[PDB]
């Protein structure tokens, strides 16, 4: 089933390939207060509470829709600053706590995230 | 001796209220904050410095 989790790796693996992913917080900072983000996901495995807070905050204020990953590590590998090593599994993942995607880019399978905008509506 | 960059743990300009000022120019702003040193504020990438007494 095209679920959130394997349309999510597809559409930040889209947007890395045309240059569209901000990756950080200084970066998903000046994204967010440029105007310029369509979605923002941050994860759960973070200690430092100004940190969730200030990412609640920030997207609260243009209302963007937002998704978890539960996992830091994971995160890193999805959005890719990563080493390949000969293998599907790679050594070496730098966490990434937030991301914003500053363009789809090719808008293939883009619509599971309204669908899960109108599943949170709901 | 060489310079060695100092590292901060994290960047802390918001509380939604912002506690420090951002460059008014065409290339950048409105994301880019202005340092505020004792005296004056300088934004880093443009070097606009806005001198106050
Ligand atoms: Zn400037």
């Amino acid at each position: 089933v095209m679920d959130v989790n394997t349309a999510l790796q597809e559409v930040l693996k889209t947007a890395l390939i045309h240059d569209g992913l901000a990756r950080g917080i200084r970066e998903a900072a000046k994204a967010l207060d440029k105007r310029q983000a369509h979605l923002c996901v941050l994860a759960s495995n973070c200690d430092e509470p100004m940190y969730v807070k200030l990412v609640e905050a920030l997207c609260a204020e243009h209302q963007i829709n937002l998704i978890k990953v539960d996992d830091n590590k994971k995160l890193g590998e999805w959005v890719g600053l990563c080493k390949i090593d000969r293998e599907g599994k790679p050594r070496k993942v730098v966490g990434c706590s937030c991301v914003v995607v500053k363009d789809y880019g090719k808008e293939s399978q883009a619509k599971d995230v309204i669908e899960e905008y109108f599943k949170c509506k709901k | 001796h060489k310079r060695k960059k100092v590292k901060l743990a994290v960047l802390k300009y918001y509380k939604i209220s912002r506690l420090r000022r951002e460059c008014p120019s065409d290339e950048c702003g409105a994301g880019v904050f202005m340092a505020s040193h004792f005296d004056r504020h300088y934004c880093g990438k443009c070097c606009l410095t806005y001198c106050f007494n």
